[PDB]
């Protein structure tokens, strides 16, 4: 659980920095 | 001359399912669709976005590998 929520958080993360390039 | 139920005492079968509901809740947000999600995790489980499928496909064949070394000694 803690790791899929920290999976969604790095998810977003790598999504948000992916949408920012 | 049950022992394969026994040895998740029906603990890891709820739990495994709880955790594949959540990360196929996780999958469905990243009819059938959902049904196919629930194959994939299923599909996993018994061994045969993209990094949270990867982790958990690695978490399942570690937990398939131990499962079968415990129904083994269980056995």
């Amino acid at each position: 659980a803690g790791g899929i929520v920290a999976g969604i958080f790095l998810i977003f993360i790598e999504i948000a920095y992916k949408s920012r390039a | 001359n049950s022992a394969f139920l026994e040895p998740f005492s029906a603990d890891v079968w709820v739990m495994m399912f709880v955790m594949l509901l959540i990360v196929s809740a996780v999958a469905v947000f990243v009819s059938f669709t959902i049904g196919k999600a629930i194959w994939l995790l299923w599909g996993l489980v018994f061994n045969n976005s993209k990094i949270m499928v990867s982790v958990w496909a690695f978490f399942a064949v570690i937990f398939l590998a131990s499962y079968t070394a415990n129904l083994a000694a269980f056995m």
